[PDB]
């Protein structure tokens, strides 16, 4: 699990670096609006939805 | 003219407006004037960097 | 970032503004959410060739 | 041996660095239309700012007869480019002269060189009439400004001969060799500087760094790394206080002083800050100022 | 710029960690081409002592 | 010359040597006592 | 401990966990050149009658 | 369909205020009785304080 | 009517290497009065140095000898050290 | 999949306010480009990255 | 490692590829707290008079 | 006084008639004592 | 394959393209129909 | 099965998409009006008097 959710917050991360922002800022703000995402799905929104993200 | 020349100029200018030095003019004459102080270049050697009590 | 932009409440530490930002609109719902208007996916591509055109119409288009 | 103490290359500090030690120094970054620093990374004041302090200080008690030859010097190509508009400066800067100094040396070579570059060679010969009727007896630069004149408005080789032969004769001009090659050596230096539109002098040169702070912060102007370029503003006071309680020692230049600068033997370490970069320091904020309204406009170059 | 901080900068965009789909069996990557490397610039004293 | 020359480099080295002493004689012990000293000094 | 190569970890820093001089920089490198005979790396300040 | 449900009886306060006033921000510092150190507040705080 | 002044510099002179300069040059004053509680910003010799207000208040006498009897700075200049 | 919203108006991005009106045209957030001069160490992009505007899509 | 091509001096033979000039900012870039500076303040006629 | 007057002959300058003008008599005798019995620089 | 020896493995092609370019300068002076040996 | 309704992911999607400021900045080369002179041409004179 470790490995697995490192992975995907790695991605995650580079997604939100292509936009200009970062893993740290990005999932705080995200429990600051109350949006309830989980990596797995910010990744899969990160991967086929780029509008989304 | 001569009187208002008189009455301003003061013993220190009067002495060094004829003095040249080696390097080119006196330095206090190239420094007198300073339109901030960013444009003087402080062509001070470290051996004069120094100052005597 | 900046301490005295994270301490206050009403900037968030996310700072991102790009040339689609504004083509970026935002409305609110009646249940709290925010419902989003984008350009498509082929708009975006559009505007990236453009882009790429009006930069190496220049120097010329290489391979 | 082969181990080197110092290293000036590689270079030692990164970019960041070059912005941490001039917020450092004191130094703030002014607008293109009041000054920037050229290519030679020295800072250059545009004539607009020019007679704008001129103008705004021009009754202060720090004023000087300098400091209103420093303002003409640099209303001097503005004058050059436009000499219709820019001489009703030059005389302004003239009649508060006129006002508060009075007759000098200094204006009265200022407003000469002033006129030579406006091609004003009968405006010229009052000047240096109005000096020796007031009995300022001309002086080196004077004559220097005289043989300028002739050689932009046109006039002979021998009518420029005249005024040389006069500084000559009065004194002010110290020759070592024949009077035909002393004259040559001067026409060369002049017909080198050029003038702002000649394209062959060194003043039709208009290229420009055109950067509100210099690209090496570490510029050395002498040997050693002490010597910098660009220092701190409690060390330039202390260079300006010097430079008027010590200007005796600056007369003479002897071997023991040039062999005693020679920095072989002065220590050359790491300090804190060498590895901690510049000690960071605000810079001077700007909140007060006006928000532009030309800003979409673009700025012109300073002449 | 610092040799370790240009080598991380490169290295991210070399491996294809800066990719969303960047997956650890698929080495994809983009091509670094680092220039001046000559005026790079290490702090005081790490040219001797590293 | 030669004597002006000299004399400089003989300057340089002085203060060469008092810039290395002024690490040599920084041995804790007499480090310490030179503080102590300079202490009561100005006490 | 030993994390890794010495062009990032020196020498000195492996007994960075425990507390004294070790988490300081030491005055003396031996390490370049040739090396010593009883194969000694660093030197710290003499404090008094002892020396690391 | 869908449920939009924070309490029990789906109820909320106006989340969206009168067209052009003001609107009301959280607190992004931790709840300290102490004012240093200043602390942003961390996701896990965020989730305790939406619910 | 209560004006609660206090001596202001422009921004080019509140840079901190002028702050530094009146320092050292108040610790080399010789002048008599304590520079530690009287002018610790150089405001009577520098000139740029300008005194403004920054909090306006009224004290209304009491009723006995001749509606608020205090007055405390507010908003800008509140709780600070160089309004004097 | 059916989604059938209920909006109550346009909402400003930079700032908190909620508009009034709705204009299909007007940006409701004007964006400018970075370049100052100030920095000298400022990494320059291509020009035609620094300055590309946009178009307007609600058009 | 092969998709790194360094160069020493500022030439390069990669022209017709049209290398981007990639832009990164490093980690270290930080504004310790400074003093406020101190400002003259802008009244107004409806507070001079309330 | 004296700038005033020179900005008062620049303007009736910039404009036969220039010589025979009224107004340029007055200020050509004060300068002309001003010049030659005062002593005025006239540089300026 | 030591470190030195793959460097050198993958710069060899590297620094003879880079020579190959160096020379590309100097053709193409006798490109233009002017055959010109480099000056030192 | 994997798919995409916006479309997937690109090189060359967000590539060309370059970092923006949230307001107009002065520019460094821009026209001065009369009272940004007069401002700036002030605090100049008032850090000169100083320092003279």
């Amino acid at each position: 699990a470790h490995w697995e959710r490192a992975i995907v917050r790695k991605n995650v991360d580079s997604a939100a670096r292509e936009h200009g922002t970062g893993w740290q800022h990005l999932r705080n703000e995200l429990g600051r609006q109350n949006v309830m995402l989980l990596p797995r799905s910010q990744q899969l929104l990160a991967q086929y939805e780029p509008l989304a993200f | 003219q001569r009187q208002i020349a008189e009455y301003t100029t003061d013993p220190p200018e009067r002495i060094m407006a004829g003095v040249t030095g080696e390097k080119g003019p006196l330095r206090a004459r190239v420094s007198g004037a300073r339109l901030g102080l960013q444009r003087t270049p402080a062509r001070i050697p470290w051996t004069m960097q120094g100052l005597h009590r | 970032s900046l301490h005295a932009n994270s301490l206050a409440d009403d900037t968030p530490l996310v700072t991102t503004t790009r040339t689609l930002s504004p083509n970026f609109r935002a409305f609110a719902l009646q249940d709290g959410g925010v419902f989003f208007t984008h350009p498509s996916h082929e708009q975006v591509m559009r505007v990236g060739q453009n882009i790429l055109a009006e930069e190496t119409k220049a120097t010329g288009m290489t391979s | 041996q082969f181990v080197p103490l110092h290293l000036a290359f590689p270079r030692r500090h990164p970019n960041s660095w070059q912005e941490r030690q001039f917020h450092l120094l004191g130094y703030v970054k002014w607008p293109k239309e009041i000054g920037f620093y050229n290519a030679g990374d020295n800072f250059e004041l545009t004539p607009q700012a020019a007679y704008r302090i001129y103008k705004q200080n021009c009754d202060e008690t720090f004023w000087t007869r300098l400091h209103n030859e420093k303002t003409i010097i640099h209303l001097l190509p503005l004058v050059e480019q436009d000499p219709g508009t820019n001489m009703v400066l030059v005389d302004d800067i003239f009649r508060h002269h006129l006002k508060r100094f009075g007759a000098d040396h200094y204006i009265y070579n200022a407003v000469m060189q002033a006129a030579a570059f406006a091609k004003d060679f009968p405006r010229c010969e009052q000047l240096l009439a109005e000096m020796r009727g007031l009995g300022l007896e001309p002086n080196a630069q004077s004559y220097v400004n005289m043989m300028l004149g002739a050689r932009l408005t046109g006039k002979p080789r021998d009518q420029a001969e005249a005024f040389f032969r006069e500084g000559i004769k009065t004194g002010a001009i110290s020759a070592v060799m024949r009077l035909d090659t002393e004259f040559q050596m001067w026409m060369n230096q002049l017909e080198r500087l050029g003038s702002f539109k000649a394209k062959v002098g060194y003043l039709s040169v208009n290229e420009e760094g055109a950067s509100p702070m210099p690209r090496d912060m570490w510029a050395l102007w002498g040997w050693h790394r002490t010597e910098a370029k660009f220092i701190s503003r409690k060390q330039m006071i202390s260079e300006q206080v010097q430079n008027r309680v010590r200007s005796g020692k600056e007369l003479v230049g002897t071997v023991y002083q040039k062999a005693r600068r020679q920095p072989w033997a002065k220590y050359n370490g790491m300090f804190p800050y060498d590895y901690n970069g510049p000690a960071r320091r605000p810079a001077a904020s700007f909140v007060d100022a006006p928000t532009p309204t030309h800003n979409a406009e673009v700025c012109g170059t300073a002449y | 710029e610092q040799l370790p901080r240009v080598a991380a900068v490169a290295a991210q965009y070399i491996t294809g960690q800066h990719r969303p789909d960047f997956t650890p069996g698929m080495i994809t990557g983009d091509h670094v081409v680092i220039v001046n490397i000559k005026d790079v610039v290490m702090v005081g004293d790490q040219w001797i002592r590293v | 010359e030669e004597e002006q020359v000299e004399k400089a480099r003989l300057d340089n080295e002085l203060m060469r040597w008092r810039r290395l002493q002024r690490a040599q004689g920084s041995d804790y012990d007499h480090w310490m006592e030179a503080e102590t000293r300079r202490i009561q000094e100005m006490a | 401990v030993q994390t890794g190569s010495p062009t990032h970890q020196r020498e000195y820093e492996r007994f960075h966990h425990l507390p004294g001089d070790v988490r300081t920089r030491p005055q003396f490198d031996f390490t370049f050149g040739e090396t010593r005979a009883d194969r000694v790396m660093f030197a710290w300040r003499k404090r008094g009658d002892l020396q690391l | 369909y869908s449920e939009a449900r924070s309490n029990y009886d789906g109820t909320s306060l106006p989340a969206w205020p009168a067209p052009g006033k003001k609107p009301t921000y959280p607190a992004a510092l931790s709840e300290l009785r102490l004012p240093q150190p200043r602390m942003r507040k961390t996701r896990t705080e965020w989730m305790y304080y939406h619910g | 009517d209560i004006a609660f002044i206090a001596p202001v510099e422009p921004p080019a002179a509140d840079t901190p290497s002028f702050s530094e300069l009146r320092q050292r040059r108040l610790q080399l004053s010789l002048e008599g009065y304590d520079i530690s509680r009287f002018f610790p910003d150089g405001e009577l010799e520098s000139p740029t140095v300008t005194f403004a207000v920054q909090s306006h208040s009224y004290l209304d006498p009491f009723p006995d000898c001749e509606r608020r009897y205090t007055a405390t700075p507010e908003g800008v200049g509140r709780g600070n050290e160089n309004v004097r | 999949i059916f989604y059938s919203p209920n909006v109550v108006g346009e909402l400003d991005k930079y700032k908190g306010e909620l508009l009034e009106t709705f204009t299909p045209g007007q940006h409701t957030n004007p964006v400018y480009p970075v370049d100052d001069g100030y920095d000298v160490f400022r990494k320059k992009d291509k020009e035609a990255m620094e300055n590309a505007t946009t178009f307007l899509d609600l058009l | 490692l092969e998709k790194a091509w360094l160069y020493e001096d500022s030439i390069h033979p990669h022209a017709d590829k049209n290398p981007r000039p990639l832009c990164w900012t490093d980690p270290e870039v930080k504004g310790w707290k400074y003093r406020d500076p101190q400002f003259i303040r802008r009244w107004k006629p409806n507070e001079f008079m309330h | 006084c004296v700038a005033a007057l020179d900005a008062s002959l620049q303007q009736t300058t910039e404009n036969t008639q220039e010589v025979d003008c009224l107004s340029t008599w007055p200020l050509f005798t004060t300068i002309q004592f001003l010049v030659e019995e005062g002593g005025l620089p006239l540089g300026p | 394959d030591s470190f030195k020896e793959h460097y050198h493995r993958v710069h060899l092609p590297r620094r003879l393209a880079l020579q190959r370019y160096a020379r590309q300068q100097s053709l193409r002076n006798a490109a233009k129909g002017n055959v010109k040996a480099e000056e030192v | 099965q994997r798919r995409s309704v916006q479309g997937t992911w690109n090189p060359w999607l967000w590539n060309y998409e370059t970092e923006r400021r949230r307001t107009e900045a002065p520019q460094w080369r821009r026209k001065l009006s009369e009272k940004e002179w007069d401002y700036y041409v002030g605090q100049y004179s008032a850090q000169m008097k100083q320092e003279e």
